């Protein structure tokens, strides 16, 4: 609050404050059959059934 | 120009990047799977350039050598490479040295019989040319058998990598982990015929994964005095197997030594051998037979080295 | 009725819902790009592993989150009446008899 | 990565009964015989070790037991049985299935042990197929060094007599259990009994004084929690050893020489291999364990 | 391969450099994420009326880290792989000169506090070292303090017995790797293996003639002829009958569950082999192996 009459503040104070991030683990598992990835896959780029 | 050659060599054998799928855009998910799949679809193919590729994946763990510093008298610059390694560490020396007894090295200071070792009998004389240059480093060759105090002394190193002898002071580099490599070829663990018993040779027990060797060094009397005698076997039937099948190789040491302490008892006489663990030999790998110069010596492949503790058997 | 009185003391559980109130942007959030790592080659099929690691950052300076009891749930502990018995705990502090 | 699966091809189509009981079974350790990938039923189980026509011997297959290669059953089909196996450190995933129940937590050890309670609840027949695949069972090592101390008791007194809630039963934490040593070789099982033989009649070959004395102090004068088996008669030898003096620097040698023969006892205390579990969760039974040999 | 312990106030100016010394240096905890408190690292679970098994045990069940770095707001660990090369310094407390190309072991601590733990007062939990000496020295400090806790038992009701002269010359002096070490001693960390060992000592010569007397017969295992001109006279002397059958057995299925769990807990191994030392830096390079 500003100056004057009667009223005497504890005039205007600044931190400095330093803080951590904190990490976090997520782990996931995805599973894919070895048929489907290699009939999608083919050195010869006919199209398909 | 000759600085752009190295970049292509650095550049060559870095470890494949991690695949980085980001799962917070729409197209970029879809353009970061699709390499996942274009890629282990030609990991699995048999050609030799999917077989080209396969290869750089590398989970290589690493030998870590210790190098050591032996007087030159000690130690022969005739040693087989592939030799395996002790540490005898009695006391503090006044420098840094150190004594390590290759096992026709510690031969000599042993002493036993050579009925027992006829061929590592005659060469462990003549490189020793008396074996007082061993015995006059060691003041207790009596006391330390007597007590049964001499396998706590000896800490297992691993084979013989580099030897670098000189006049009064002998480089020597071990492998105290995995296959050891030459300094390039890998240095496998190679034994005397002399001293390796066999327990998986008979007249059908499970093929497996590995195989081990273990280190024996038993207490006995030869000319009514404090001797010693190590061998080595090599098996992979479990631990309660072996210490229970080395027993029966030494029946006939055993009643020929309590004739004599049947007689007297002493507390310092009680204990009779010690097996250690020496390393690995995987399955099915035959050690080849060489000779030096005639001392049948088998090499061993891929032989990596552990460490067990001296365990006491009688 | 021996001339000393006693009290008497017992625990007890229980189950108990929540409310957690949030404020609004109290912490920012972060996104690693996530990496796949394979594992278990297997003929039939392969598994992936995606790791997303994420660093959390909390924001201006008080407490910016506040949890509350709310509605029970079951009690697990019984309130019944047992009492630890001494014997049990210290049978190396006896008696100097025997029988 | 690396590769590690064992695929088991049956020779002939499984019924759909004996499909149940394999199921049943998933995620559970058996040894076989050769580590490579395609494998013959008739080295899948321990049923080459644990026969029916004649005698199973307890010892022999669990001496048996440490030599193998240990696998973990995965998938059950009515053609093949698929199995990964077990790297000697690898973090791999296991469940309890075993049928005398006893739980598990995380940071316990475990030890695949033969089937000693019952020999008909862990053989299961394919008369499909001719084999008879033999689970081994899996128990934490607090119990499982006690049916190996209540089996080394047995070939004892069965000797000695030729009773049966002494000898046989293992007593572990509220309950009791009766193995199965009905019709069993014993050849074995005397031979670590007569190794027992050699290491017992040389720890009582120097025992130390002070530790005599200890007991006659407290035998009868005061109460310990373990020493209630000694009543109030001591023994008659241990006050016969009393009768000399006691001496420090002839004790040091009967304490270091007694040290050593008790590191020598874990050469006949064995279990098998050991698995320790670091995770663990009861909603599934389905712990995560880590593998060591030796 | 890192471990983040918070330390939600901030440190002493006397509890800082406390740290500052003992800045690597293996320490139990109790599981191996990192997200883990003051109260998780060290033996204050189970050291701060201490009992020897139970931590000897615990070693083997745990996953042992290093420290690397001591910062004001917090503390910074290292998870400690099996085979995995280290550097290790030399700072435990009392000092005992490791040698270069030995086996270090992990004991519990057995000594007094001031050597052992390190008070904190910014938290209110004080953390607990552990004792790592080489193999052959750690059960050379242990197999007298084991007979000076029996003395020290049997001059406490027969006085007479003891001579405290000849008692604090032998036990509290131990000679390795050719230099005598005084070690300190005002024990009931071992107050339990003096009850195993006493327990188990007057069984075993009851248990070798029940043993050898059951194994009578043709199919003899031929070495047990010579052990057993062995075993002294007046244990031969012994009157198995003066006991009965349902009694005798309890003096197997209690006598040799001593054998066991008093054998399996020397043979354990939290165990590390330093490969290359230097005696003025005190920094040791290894490599863990467990079990």
């Amino acid at each position: 609050i500003a100056h004057g009459d009667g009223r005497r503040p504890n005039k205007q104070r600044q931190y400095i404050v330093m803080k951590a991030c904190n990490k976090h683990h997520i782990g996931a598992e995805i599973e894919l059959a070895a048929a489907d990835i290699e009939l999608l896959f083919a050195e010869k780029e006919t199209p398909l059934d | 120009e000759n600085a752009a050659r190295l970049g292509r060599q650095v550049l060559g054998l870095l470890p494949p990047p991690t695949h980085r799928v980001s799962l917070t855009r729409g197209p970029e998910f879809a353009r970061g799977v699709r390499d996942l799949l274009s890629k282990y679809a030609a990991s699995t193919r048999p050609t030799v350039g999917s077989l080209h590729e396969a290869l750089r994946q590398a989970p290589f763990r690493q030998p870590t050598y210790g190098d050591f510093l032996v007087y030159s008298q000690t130690f022969s610059p005739q040693e087989p490479l592939g030799t395996f390694l002790f540490s005898f560490k009695q006391e503090d020396n006044g420098s840094s040295m150190d004594m390590l007894l290759t096992p026709t090295s510690l031969f000599m200071l042993s002493g036993m019989e050579a009925a027992k070792a006829p061929q590592t009998h005659k060469v462990a004389g003549v490189w020793y040319g008396s074996g007082s240059g061993l015995a006059d480093f060691i003041p207790n060759l009596s006391e330390l058998m007597d007590t049964g105090e001499f396998h706590t002394l000896l800490t297992p190193v691993g084979p013989m990598v580099q030897s670098v002898h000189s006049t009064f002071v002998t480089k020597v580099t071990s492998a105290m982990k995995g296959v050891g490599l030459a300094r390039r070829a890998h240095v496998g663990l190679t034994l005397p015929c002399d001293m390796l018993v066999d327990l998986d040779e008979s007249c059908r027990e499970p093929a497996g994964l590995n195989v081990t060797i273990y280190a024996s060094l038993v207490y006995l009397r030869v000319n009514q005095r404090p001797s010693m005698a190590l061998t080595f076997f090599q098996s992979g039937k479990g631990f309660a197997e072996v210490v229970a099948m080395i027993k029966d190789h030494f029946t006939d040491v055993i009643r020929t030594k309590y004739i004599q302490l049947r007689h007297e008892l002493y507390i310092n006489r009680l204990v009779f051998g010690a097996v250690c663990t020496l390393g690995t030999v995987p399955f099915d790998s035959h050690p080849v037979h060489q000779s030096l110069n005639s001392l049948p010596v088998l090499v061993f492949a891929n032989f990596e080295a552990a460490c067990g503790p001296w365990t006491v058997f009688l | 009725h021996p001339g000393f009185a006693m009290t008497v003391v017992r625990t007890d559980e229980v189950l108990a819902e929540h409310i957690l109130y949030c404020s609004r942007a109290s912490t920012s959030m972060f996104v690693g790009l996530p990496s796949v790592v394979r594992r278990e080659v297997r003929s039939d099929a392969v598994t992936f592993e995606i790791t997303h690691e994420i660093a959390s950052l909390h924001t201006a300076l008080g407490y910016s989150s506040v949890i509350a009891p709310a509605h029970v749930a079951a009690i697990t502990t019984d309130m019944g009446v047992h009492c630890q018995d001494l014997f049990m705990i210290f049978p190396g502090d006896a008696y100097q008899d025997r029988q | 990565a690396l590769d590690k699966s064992i695929v088991v091809n049956l020779t002939s189509r499984l019924f759909a009964d004996e499909l149940a009981a394999l199921q049943s079974k998933i995620g559970s350790v058996l040894p076989l015989g050769d580590c490579h990938r395609l494998q013959n039923i008739q080295a899948l189980g321990l049923g080459c070790v644990c026969s029916r026509e004649t005698s199973p011997d307890y010892i022999q297959i669990m001496q048996y037991l440490s030599k193998c290669t240990l696998a973990v059953l995965e998938e059950v089909r009515p053609d093949s049985l698929r199995l990964t196996r077990m790297d000697p450190s690898d973090n791999l995933q296991i469940k309890n299935v075993y049928a005398p129940f006893f739980q598990w937590d995380s940071n316990t050890q475990l030890a695949v042990l033969p089937p000693l309670f019952s020999r008909k609840d862990s053989t299961i027949v394919l008369e499909s197929n001719g084999f008879d695949i033999v689970f081994p069972m899996v128990v934490p090592q607090q119990l499982g060094h006690a049916i190996l101390q209540q089996l080394l008791v047995y070939h004892i007194y069965s000797k000695i007599s030729a009773l049966d809630l002494y000898t046989t039963n293992v007593s572990f934490m509220g309950r009791t259990y009766r193995l199965d040593v009905d019709n069993t070789d014993p050849r074995t099982a005397l031979r670590v009994l007569d190794d027992l033989s050699m290491y017992l009649c040389i720890l009582s070959a120097l025992v130390p004084r002070g530790c005599l004395r200890l007991l006659t102090a407290l035998v009868r004068h005061d109460r310990h929690p373990l020493t209630e088996v000694f009543e109030g008669v001591v023994p008659d030898e241990v006050t016969r050893i009393d009768l000399d003096q006691l001496s420090v620097p002839d004790d040091i040698t009967r304490m270091r020489v007694m040290f050593s023969y008790l590191q020598s006892l874990s050469s006949i205390f064995n279990l098998g291999p050991r698995l320790h579990v670091y995770a663990y969760s009861a909603e599934t039974l389905a712990a995560s364990c880590w593998y060591s040999p030796r």
